[PDB]
RNA sequence: GCUAAUCCCCCAUGUGGACCCGCCCCUUGGGGUGUGUCCAAAGGGCUUUGCCCGCUUCCGGAUGGGCCCGCGUCCCAUCAGCUAGUUGGUGGGGUAAUGGCCCACCAAGGCGACGACGGGUAGCCGGUCUGAGAGGAUGGCCGGCCACAGGGGCACUGAGACACGGGCCCCACUCCUACGGGAGGCAGCAGUUAGGAAUCUUCCGCAAUGGGCGCAAGCCUGACGGAGCGACGCCGCUUGGAGGAAGAAGCCCUUCGGGGUGUAAACUCCUGAACCCGGGACGAAACCCCCGACGAGGGGACUGACGGUACCGGGGUAAUAGCGCCGGCCAACUCCGUGCCAGCAGCCGCGGUAAUACGGAGGGCGCGAGCGUUACCCGGAUUCACUGGGCGUAAAGGGCGUGUAGGCGGCCUGGGGCGUCCCAUGUGAAAGACCACGGCUCAACCGUGGGGGAGCGUGGGAUACGCUCAGGCUAGACGG
RNA sequence: CCGAGGGUAGGGCCCGUGACUGGGGCGAAGUCGUAACAAGGUAGCUGUACCGGAAGGUGCGGCUGGAU
């Protein structure tokens, strides 16, 4: 496994997909940290650390719409989109004037930064920068 | 200030002189990605004190033969034979890129 | 320079009078009033449905033709408007607005833009005291664009001043007949002109 | 020597001098060593001369050597009161 | 087809002559004294070995030498002179 | 490809083939008619297409089209050629200029007279 | 053969400065000090026991430079190996100065897939052009650096040159001549010729800015300031304006009733480019002279190539329009002629007797002292894709393993702070560009002010992710 | 001594050109046949090999991108 960042958010879309109530993801007091602001932007439930065979994991409850009229009642989804920007093949690193607008700011940009894993409107309130972990709306 | 610069010594083959390899990262200008690049300094040691697989500073000086320009500043760390092996084994690999 | 043609094939082509003449524009001998139809012997074939280029090369055309102006001259005051701040189709209305020979034409000296020209053209026109004859002028706020003194007693002049002494002239401007100057008051708000042109489609047409 | 002269920028028949510090062997309107104020000899504005006057004493207190045509200018912008 | 750049070849020719005989003397001499004081024979060395530096500072009075040539070549005639001493001594005059 | 394989790589920036190389960097070329005559177009065409066969001051000898209909062209006659094929005449791929040097103008052309060097009439 | 000097030399004089040795600070050859040694000079002019311009040695400044280092700087790997002054060392030579820059000896090294060596192409930058941007393309004019001065080599003079209009030599070419001999170097401004698709007057002036010499008067200045030619470009302006028929003639169409050109013309009136007449600049106030003190300061005078031009006044004539296109893309349609011919053409395609596609015509569309064509650059081209593409069948998975370099890499904890991120500060010239204002009647053009940036140096700071060191783990992997 | 260059001798890369020659592109108004496309009238294609005026054929092995 080379991404464990990818590897989680993609666990995520690809539950998120088939409305899974949760999905787990292997723990990483820096996966958690990302979790910590995907569910207080309101994207997910929030998390849980349990245990799977005696092993670490962090237990995430996803997050939709209500039911829908139409021949197809799927709810629309809350990360309606979600992916790595700096990937381990090129760190992508943004000083704080350059900071992306997700999506004119209904969605965000979380970044690790030397004050912690922030998004675009909380780095850019704290005025730092740092490697842009991913984008989420 | 004068350029300071820490590489592994890779020659000590020379009198009073010793090849010192730095290298550095840096984003690429369009790709993005950090990558290496490294180059050999011919350093002046007059007291033949630095050793192979030295880890060492240099230090931007006046000129003291062609390609000389630099004189080793200290010592950081020593046998670290391992880089040497690197940069050795690459050279070794060149054997097999010709015709 | 300028157009300097027969002038009401041009309404004509445009299927809209355009005011290029003064007096006769308003007569029932206007070829608008005559002719509603496109110049030349197919006008009265019947027009087959124009292309979206089309449309909004008319109405470039239109504005354009309005004020008589070289196209070259057109394009550079548009692009001006699209460094401008705000909203382009404004100001390059404002900005062709603000220009000598249109001012004079709005504030009545003359009955035809094209003879409100040859009016600043022939130096019968000041700005701030100081004569003018360059129609191109662009106008500030503030101006005193007045009659030639030495120009003030023509005929022309006079029997064109006469027809404007209780006829409100627009929200932008002041004018003081007998003492035959006028006023430059500000850039004219888009309503304070009802021009027959969708300038939307003019940027439009510059944006292919 | 270094010297304070007048470098002709504007363009023909209209004349704008920015009074300056070059070295003698510069071009005239070359790289010069720093701009200390400008010159119009038309006239044709409320300010048509200005002068940073506490630097042209500077230049002139290191050795610098004005034009003739330049010391007046200075001299008309009191560098010279004693 | 004239210019008073003739002169001012006329006279570059003349200042060489001067300069040429100059810079021979000064090496004719500080040799003279290396020499010396290889075999030294303190005293004569010392002996020449101010006439020569007396001609070195001279000629860089004017474009013959600049100073620091001078400098340089004083140097390194004393350094000579007296390391060679150093094989048998010992100093006889001034100096130093 | 990987982001790794484009630093080892880079992209390829292609240049352009031009079609007229006869002219050697130059907006137009003088030359010499050798021959002067007649070719036959491709399908679908049909036509005696004029020719002339020119040798240049860049030193290259290329078939050029004579356009307008009649011309004054043999051999010797000095010639402007310009750039532009004649789709249906492969091998044809640049233009005489009439009205210079030794190629008149149209006898008779009112329209579209530049292109074919023939002056404005009584 | 003669004679002068700010020319040359000798001695004297030593604040100082140079050099060897010692010693103190400093730490690459920086500053100080003691002994020894060594080094200065030119006087000219006034109003003449006093000032001016010089001359000398030292120190600092300022300005201009030399050298050195980090990083950046195109195409071909169908160029993969290159290197004997080669890489290092010791001593010397040389220079202002380090250095294999040069030399002697010694050692056997230096460089290279992070692309050496080789070939090809290109002066580099500020910028310019395009592009939403990223990027691409470009380096003409202006500013900065470099390099060169017929092709080569060389040094002399000098603060500075290995010197475009200085010197030496060799070559190539041309010329002159009295036939013995000798001379040249426009890639300075004009100009000739050749080449070419193609690129200017053998103009005027030092009035202005600047430079050189001079105490100054001033002299020189093809720098420069201006004038000439050329729609080459951009910007500005003209060939008029108002009125004027249910609407002439001519010409085109026509179902022969009419439709078009067209308010277009005529004609009527108003203005008044050009032209004529008068006046007529800004650019020029310093230098100098006067008083004062040859300073500060006040006052006098000279001087304008452009140019009697711009411009101001008065008078005053209706006064150049051309080019492309009209099948679709693409705005603009009918008649005749032609009949797979003649021809058009950027792509698709038009023409074989009813062609909106050829040629002419009427009419129409687009621009207008321009319009078109050819060439080339970016664009459209997310068609080299970083932004921002792809590979079952469209072009595209290596025949398969093994593995070197490399690229990449699980969970927890500490140290370091390289990447990364923040702040401060220096640098980021001027012009250009962007915003504001202002001057030429506008504009173009031009001036004043403002706004920043990447990037790199320096100081400080942060530690999440990447890194690195250190210590744990067992989910990856390996083993029993 | 070094030294522009000159001379001698032998190498390397590049460009132009050459009797003749090999195929290639195109043209098309021709001769010969009909190899592929249908089970294309012998399923096709294929690497190799031998062979034949020519498309091609046959052997060996492979693929189905083969109809029934
Ligand atoms: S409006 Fe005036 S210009 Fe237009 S047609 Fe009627 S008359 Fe002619
Ligand atoms: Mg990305
Ligand atoms: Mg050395
Ligand atoms: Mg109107
Ligand atoms: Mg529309
Ligand atoms: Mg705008
Ligand atoms: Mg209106
Ligand atoms: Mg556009
Ligand atoms: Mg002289
Ligand atoms: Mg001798
Ligand atoms: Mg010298
Ligand atoms: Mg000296
Ligand atoms: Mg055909
Ligand atoms: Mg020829
Ligand atoms: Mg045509
Ligand atoms: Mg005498
Ligand atoms: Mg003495
Ligand atoms: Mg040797
Ligand atoms: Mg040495
Ligand atoms: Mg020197
Ligand atoms: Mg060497
Ligand atoms: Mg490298
Ligand atoms: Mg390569
Ligand atoms: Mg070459
Ligand atoms: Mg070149
Ligand atoms: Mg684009
Ligand atoms: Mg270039
Ligand atoms: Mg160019
Ligand atoms: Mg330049
Ligand atoms: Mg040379
Ligand atoms: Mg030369
Ligand atoms: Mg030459
Ligand atoms: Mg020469
Ligand atoms: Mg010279
Ligand atoms: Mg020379
Ligand atoms: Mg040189
Ligand atoms: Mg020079
Ligand atoms: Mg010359
Ligand atoms: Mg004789
Ligand atoms: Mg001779
Ligand atoms: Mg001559
Ligand atoms: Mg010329
Ligand atoms: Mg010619
Ligand atoms: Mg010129
Ligand atoms: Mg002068
Ligand atoms: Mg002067
Ligand atoms: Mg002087
Ligand atoms: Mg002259
Ligand atoms: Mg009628
Ligand atoms: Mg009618
Ligand atoms: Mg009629
Ligand atoms: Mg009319
Ligand atoms: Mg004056
Ligand atoms: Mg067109
Ligand atoms: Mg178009
Ligand atoms: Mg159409
Ligand atoms: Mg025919
Ligand atoms: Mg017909
Ligand atoms: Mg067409
Ligand atoms: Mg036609
Ligand atoms: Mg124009
Ligand atoms: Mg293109
Ligand atoms: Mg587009
Ligand atoms: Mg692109
Ligand atoms: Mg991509
Ligand atoms: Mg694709
Ligand atoms: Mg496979
Ligand atoms: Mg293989
Ligand atoms: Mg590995
Ligand atoms: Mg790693
Ligand atoms: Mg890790
Ligand atoms: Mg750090
Ligand atoms: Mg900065
Ligand atoms: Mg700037
Ligand atoms: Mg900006
Ligand atoms: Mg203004
Ligand atoms: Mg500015
Ligand atoms: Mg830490
Ligand atoms: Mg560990
Ligand atoms: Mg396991
Ligand atoms: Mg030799
Ligand atoms: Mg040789
Ligand atoms: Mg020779
Ligand atoms: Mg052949
Ligand atoms: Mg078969
Ligand atoms: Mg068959
Ligand atoms: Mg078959
Ligand atoms: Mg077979
Ligand atoms: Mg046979
Ligand atoms: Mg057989
Ligand atoms: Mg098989």
């Amino acid at each position: 496994l080379t991404d464990p960042i990818a590897d989680m958010l993609t666990r995520i879309r690809n539950a998120t997909r088939v409305y899974k109530e949760s999905t787990d993801v292997p723990a990483s007091r820096f996966k958690e940290e990302i979790l910590r602001i995907l569910a207080r932007e309101g994207f997910i439930k929030g998390y849980e650390r349990v245990d799977v065979d005696g092993k670490p994991y962090l237990r995430v409850y996803l997050k939709y719409g209500p039911r829908r009229q139409g021949p197809d009642p799927r709810p629309e989804q809350v990360i309606h989109h979600i992916r790595r920007i700096s990937k381990p093949g090129r760190r992508v690193y943004v000083g704080v004037k350059e900071i992306p607008r997700v999506r004119r700011g209904l969605g965000i940009a979380i970044l690790s930064t030397s004050k912690g894993v922030l998004t675009d409107r909380e780095a850019r309130k704290l005025g730092v920068g740092g490697e842009l972990i991913c984008e989420v709306w | 200030p004068k350029k300071v610069l820490t590489g592994v010594v890779v020659s000590d083959k020379m009198q009073k002189t010793v090849t010192v390899l730095v290298e550095r990262q840096f984003p690429h200008p369009l790709y993005g990605k950090v990558i290496k690049r490294s180059k050999k300094y011919l350093a002046h040691d007059p007291e033949e004190k630095y050793k192979l697989g030295d880890v060492v500073e240099i230090i931007e000086s006046r000129p003291i033969s062609k390609r000389k320009r630099f004189r080793v500043l200290r010592l950081v760390e020593s046998g670290r034979m391992d880089l040497v092996e690197k940069y050795l084994i690459r050279r070794q690999n060149y054997e097999s890129l010709s015709k | 320079g300028r157009y300097i043609g027969p002038v009401c094939r041009l309404c004509r082509r445009e299927g809209v009078k355009l005011y290029l003449k003064g007096e006769r524009c308003y007569s029932p001998k206007c070829a608008m009033e005559r002719r509603p139809y496109p110049p030349g012997q197919h006008g009265q074939k019947r027009a087959r449905r124009p292309s979206d280029y089309a449309v909004r090369l008319r109405e470039k055309q239109k504005l354009r033709r309005i004020y008589g102006i070289s196209e070259r001259q057109f394009r550079n005051l548009f692009e001006e408007a699209s460094k401008k701040k705000g909203v382009t189709g404004s100001v390059f209305l404002g900005l062709l607005e603000s220009r000598l020979d249109n001012v004079v034409y709005r504030l009545g000296f003359a009955v035809s833009r094209r003879q409100a020209r040859q009016l600043v053209r022939h130096g019968h026109i000041t700005v701030n005291g100081r004569r003018v004859d360059l129609p191109s002028y662009r106008v500030r706020p503030g101006d005193e664009i007045a009659v030639a003194e030495k120009s003030r007693n023509l005929e022309l002049i006079r029997q064109n001043l006469e027809a404007m002494k209780g006829r409100k002239v627009g929200p932008w401007l002041s004018l003081d007949v007998e003492g035959m100057k006028g006023k430059f008051l500000r850039l004219p708000d888009r309503e304070d002109l009802a021009l027959p042109v969708n300038e939307q489609l003019v940027i439009e047409f510059y944006s292919r | 020597m270094v010297k304070i002269r007048l470098a002709r920028f504007g363009s023909k028949h209209n004349p704008h001098y920015r009074i300056v510090v070059t070295d003698a062997r510069r071009k005239r309107d070359g790289k010069y060593i720093e701009k200390i104020g400008y010159y119009d000899p038309r006239k044709t504005t409320p300010d048509w001369l200005k002068v940073d006057v506490e630097r042209a004493r500077y230049w002139l207190s290191v050795g610098a050597q004005p034009t003739d045509t330049a010391r007046r200018l200075l001299r008309q912008a009191g560098v010279f009161r004693q | 087809r004239n210019l008073s750049a003739l002169k001012r070849h006329r006279q570059s020719l003349k200042r060489r002559l001067r300069n040429k005989a100059k810079k021979s003397a000064i090496k004719t001499l500080s040799k003279k004294a290396i020499q010396l004081a290889q075999e030294g024979k303190a005293e004569e060395a010392l002996k020449i070995m101010r006439k020569a530096e007396s001609l070195i500072d001279k000629a860089a009075k004017g474009s013959t030498l600049h100073k620091n040539a001078a400098a340089r070549r004083k140097s390194r005639l004393m350094r000579k002179v007296r390391q060679l001493l150093e094989a048998a001594g010992a100093p006889l005059i001034g100096g130093g | 490809p990987t982001i790794n394989q484009l630093v080892r790589k880079g992209r390829e920036k292609v240049r352009k083939k031009s079609k007229v190389p006869a002219l050697k960097g130059a907006p137009f070329r003088r030359g010499v008619c050798t021959v002067v005559r007649t070719v036959t177009p491709k399908k679908p065409n049909s036509a005696l297409r004029k020719v002339a066969k020119v040798r240049l001051t860049s030193g290259y000898e290329v078939t050029a089209y004579i356009p307008g209909e009649g011309h004054n062209l043999q051999e010797h006659s000095v010639v402007l050629i310009r750039g532009g094929r004649v789709k249906d005449l492969p091998g044809v791929r640049y233009h005489i200029v009439r009205g210079v040097y030794d190629a008149a103008g149209v006898k008779d052309r009112k329209k579209s007279r530049s292109k074919y060097g023939t002056k404005k009439p009584k």
